């Protein structure tokens, strides 16, 4: 298949986006 | 200064295991502590 | 039976009473009464605490004056609202938390009246910010200890969460009494009115901070910062040398220019920028 | 017939008594294991641990010899272990109408009437366990005794059993006596009515009932009444994807950490298996921010419930959070793996669970053993080699005296989890269709809350599911099919206890024959048998097998 | 035009995967060292 090769690969862009925001939160939370 | 801070983020690696104290020495601390409270 | 899941709710003011009266009379084991609001077999609440004056010279839990707890019990009765005597306390000064042989007898006199009186230990000396050491306890039956029957019938994963101190394990701890988990009753209304009311500078940053001596003090750091920078022209020159953990064990007698330097850089920085901007708002705001 | 068809397909008792037939024909257990766990005779949790362990490994098999071995050590502990004892009988007699009243004829509350009102009190609990999702005489017989009884010493069993049997029905009259069970203002009826109050209203979003529940859970002084409703208002909404968000934000906004925790359960149940962004930002965000540890533990234990569709992603993100400063987030991290990847033998997840027992906190050492049990049920040494690496480990931690009771409680629990039903039952939050198994979902979410009620995680029998094909030609007649497989027969490995005081791949299998879901593809169809399947054999369960 | 169109997206998304992955690997170790300082 080729049709899943783009949708399931932007799926991990949505999955990828949250994590830098997460370590962004823990970056201050481990300080305070 | 700030570029010497942003470029200082390439050495941080291989910081794998942060052992708190131990496990078996904690168990022997519980045993000897239990003996000292037993006395 | 109890379920080792008691979860004492207390207060916000009673802890302040405990540290004040337990602190001002520090070397003597001071005490007092706890006038709370009794609820069910599971939980118990104590909202108010009034202390008791001492008997004489001597560190002890002592006795009670039921004249004094009578009229003092009737004192707020005629003014505020009635409550119920739910417990009592004392104050180990520098000890930790347990029940002494003196403490367990006056505990035994107080559980006989109501079975859910509470022995409370405060220790306001081993506390710094996130510490209170309010490990409150209550007796367990030595009769059942002679029976060898294990008490308190754990039905909830709420009791064995905190780990006991070894000094209480030296004392009674689990042979005469039991531990109790607590929390703190907070609201919105008190949190703001302490938060906005603790350290508020009034008009201080709208000043100039000793306008002759701001720059003079700025000299008074830079002048020795020069020779400390000569130490920074001294300490670099023993690199490519013996194994810088040796440069860690070895610098324990004489100061390093590095940390001492970046101290003074920050001090001069925050010293200058604040006076710089605060000098300039007034030129616009004042005409 | 076609008139009898709605009976044949809507009662569905030819999976109930036929998987019960599979349990009475298929039972692979041990007594020697419970003899090894017999050694810890003390008045700790150990009594309830063992008597919930044999109920965990004897689900629906009706085997009364592990209980009928004794009465003194069984009836040694009291006041809730007898409640748990009369609780545990229904999972053993699960899925069978007849042996519900007649074996509990000793345990009627008006025949013997002992000093233990829980031994005669928690019976209707177990009737609800047998006839969960079976609404009949259990409703009215477990309704009229609830009209007139004692206090919450039988009302726990009748209330939880009645909402359990009437789970997700909205019959509105069980909601009525759950209102008068609700407004008792009693801390001990809070557990009785708070959970069933959501159970009968599962997925119903009756906003006036929401208004009654969250309206009532704002002014009471006790917390168990604040806790049964905390899961109930999560349970009233189920898989809505947007329709709860005002309520999620409302519960999250309030200063009550129990209510914010309940908002985390509610956003956990409104996004089941759904990899949504709006859930994963703030659901994980709070897990940073909030100061109570309970809401953090549920906040990280929502991740497998919202992300069990793909188990490939939670070991990538929760491994990052197994090294938190607090053992609460370290604990709910391990249970987040344990609810995420439990359907598979994920080598990465076992790799993450390996150093989790090394932590100096007893309950995260415990939850490492729970997740270590859930990862590898019905998996024998060829899916992953850590099975026998851990069989010595649970025995290693249960045969020590100097370990914690709370630490080894995950081991004695993990035995009945690990050897459950004679290696015939398993967990499945997921059908082959792509649809989830919502009593397994509610059973595992309710299975999380063994904290504040120990037989609360006894509600797990809705998660135990078969892995077995069944051949059939008519409504009733068993065929005699003898098919085989093709691949490596070491996949067909057994527990095989050791009992200390030339390779056939043609596995001939009858109609009550277990088969691994990985082994669903490696089989061979019966090509020379008289019975030949009209259906392409892909799923287990019950299928047609045409006599040709 | 499925060749010149649909395959023209896999060539682009991968570039975001490569460097945002690298930034993530930087930032999680960044947190790691501090987390070791907290536990220690
Ligand atoms: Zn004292």
């Amino acid at each position: 298949d080729l049709y899943s090769r783009y949708k399931k690969l932007q799926q991990e862009l949505e999955f990828l986006e949250v994590q830098e925001e997460y370590i962004k939160d823990e970056q201050k939370n481990l300080k305070k | 200064h700030n570029m010497s801070v942003k470029a200082m983020r390439f050495p941080p690696k291989s910081y794998n295991k942060d052992l708190e104290s131990a496990e078996e020495r904690r168990e022997r601390e519980q045993q000897d502590l239990e003996f000292a409270k037993e006395m | 039976a109890v379920d080792t899941a008691e979860q004492v709710y207390i207060s916000s003011l009673a802890l302040l009473k405990m540290l004040k009266h337990g602190r001002a009379g520090v070397p003597m084991e001071v005490m007092g009464l706890m006038l709370g609001e009794f609820v069910d077999d599971y939980t118990v609440r104590v909202i108010d605490v009034f202390a008791m004056p001492q008997s004489g010279t001597g560190v002890s839990v002592e006795a009670v004056d039921p004249v004094f707890q009578a009229k003092m019990l009737d004192m707020l009765k005629q003014t505020g609202r009635p409550e119920m005597v739910v417990g009592w306390y004392h104050s180990h000064p520098g000890f930790g938390c347990w029940l002494s042989g003196v403490d367990i007898n006056t505990q035994q006199s107080f559980e006989a009246l109501s079975e859910r009186a509470v022995a409370v230990v405060v220790d306001p000396i081993q506390s710094v910010k996130g510490k209170v050491v309010i490990d409150a306890f209550r007796l367990i039956n030595a009769n059942m200890m002679v029976l060898g029957h294990e008490p308190r019938q754990t039905t909830s994963n709420l009791g064995h969460l905190n780990k006991p101190s070894i000094q209480a394990l030296i004392h009674g701890l689990n042979r005469h009494y039991y531990s109790i988990t607590i929390n703190y009753r907070k609201n919105e209304l008190e949190q703001k009115m302490l938060l906005n009311l603790h350290k508020k500078s009034w008009m201080e940053g709208l000043t100039l901070q000793d306008y002759s001596e701001h720059c003079k003090h700025n000299e008074s750091v830079v002048k020795e910062m020069l020779e400390l920078a000569k130490n920074y022209n001294k300490a670099v020159e023993e690199e490519d040398k013996m194994t810088p953990e040796q440069l860690a064990i070895k610098n324990v007698g004489k100061q390093d220019p590095k940390r001492h330097l970046e101290e003074h850089v920050d001090v001069l920085m925050t010293s200058n920028i604040v006076q710089c901007l605060a000098a300039m708002l007034d030129t616009v705001v004042f005409k | 017939d076609q008139t009898l068809k709605m009976i044949k397909i809507l009662s569905g008792e030819m999976a109930i008594e036929l998987h019960l037939q599979f349990l009475i024909r298929n039972n692979n257990t041990d007594l020697m294991i419970l003899k090894n766990t017999k050694d810890a005779v003390r008045n700790s949790v150990c009594h309830t641990a063992t008597v919930i362990a044999n109920s965990f490994m004897h689900c629906g098999t009706t085997s009364d010899q592990f209980l009928r071995d004794n009465l003194e050590w069984l009836a040694r502990a009291t006041n809730w272990a007898k409640f748990t004892a009369t609780a545990s009988l229904g999972v053993i007699h699960k899925g069978h109408e007849k042996e519900a009243l007649q074996l509990m004829a000793t345990y009627l509350p008006k025949d013997t009437s002992p000093g233990s009102a829980y031994q005669e009190g928690g019976g209707l609990y177990a009737l609800g366990l047998i006839h969960a999702n079976h609404g009949g005489d259990i409703i009215d017989y477990l309704l009229n005794q609830l009209k007139n009884a004692s206090n919450d010493i039988v009302r726990h069993g009748g209330s939880l059993g009645l909402g359990l049997a009437a789970m997700g029905t909205a019959r509105q009259d069980v909601y009525d006596l759950l209102k008068t069970n609700l407004y008792q203002d009693d801390a001990v009826t809070g557990e009785a009515a708070g959970l069933a109050l959501g159970l009968v209203m599962l997925g119903s979003k009756n906003a006036q009932a929401i208004e009654d529940m969250v309206g009532y859970a704002q002014e009471t002084q006790h917390e168990k009444i604040l806790r049964g409703l905390a899961v109930g208002i999560a349970l009233v909404m189920y898989g809505r994807m947007e329709e709860a968000d005002a309520l999620i934000e409302s519960l999250c906004r309030d200063k009550d950490p129990i209510l914010r925790r309940s908002g985390m359960y509610t956003v956990a149940m409104a996004y089941c298996g759904s990899g949504n962004n709006k859930a994963i930002r703030r659901l994980l965000h709070v897990a940073v921010s909030d100061v109570n540890d309970d809401v953090r533990r549920a906040a990280v234990e929502s991740l497998g419930f919202i992300l069990f569709r793909t188990p490939e992603q939670c070991p990538s993100v929760v491994s990052l959070l197994s090294e938190s400063y607090n053992p609460h987030v370290r604990y709910g991290a391990a249970m987040a793996l344990g609810i995420c990847c439990a359907g598979t033998g994920n080598k990465e997840a076992i790799n993450l669970l390996e150093p989790m027992t090394n932590d100096p906190v007893n309950y995260v050492r415990q939850g490492a053993l729970i997740a270590s049990a859930l990862i590898m049920i019905q998996q024998t040494e060829i899916t992953c080699p850590k099975v026998n690496q851990f069989r010595q480990l649970y025995s290693k931690v249960i045969n020590d005296k100097h370990d914690d009771v709370m630490a080894k409680f995950g081991a004695i629990l993990a035995q009945g989890i690990l050897d459950a039903g004679g290696h015939n039952v398993t967990i499945s939050l997921q059908s082959r269709t792509g649809h989830t198994h919502m009593p397994s979902v509610v059973g595992v979410l309710v299975f999380t809350q063994f904290w504040f009620w120990f037989p609360l995680s006894h509600f797990l029998s809705l998660a135990y599911t078969p892995t077995c094909v069944i051949g059939l030609n008519k409504d009733l007649k068993m065929p005699k099919v003898q098919y085989k497989s093709n691949c490596k027969p070491s996949t067909f490995a057994y527990p095989a206890p050791l009992e200390v005081p030339p390779e056939p791949n043609f596995q001939l299998l009858d109609n009550p024959a277990r088969v691994m879901p990985a082994q669903l593809k490696v089989l061979t169809m019966p090509e020379t048998c008289r019975y030949q399947p009209f259906k392409p054999l892909s799923i287990g369960g019950i299928i047609i097998l045409k006599d040709t | 035009g499925l060749r010149q169109y649909y395959l023209s997206k896999i060539e682009e998304l991968q570039l975001i995967v490569n460097d945002k992955s690298q930034n993530l690997r930087r930032l999680q170790a960044q947190r790691n060292e501090l987390n070791a300082k907290v536990r220690l």
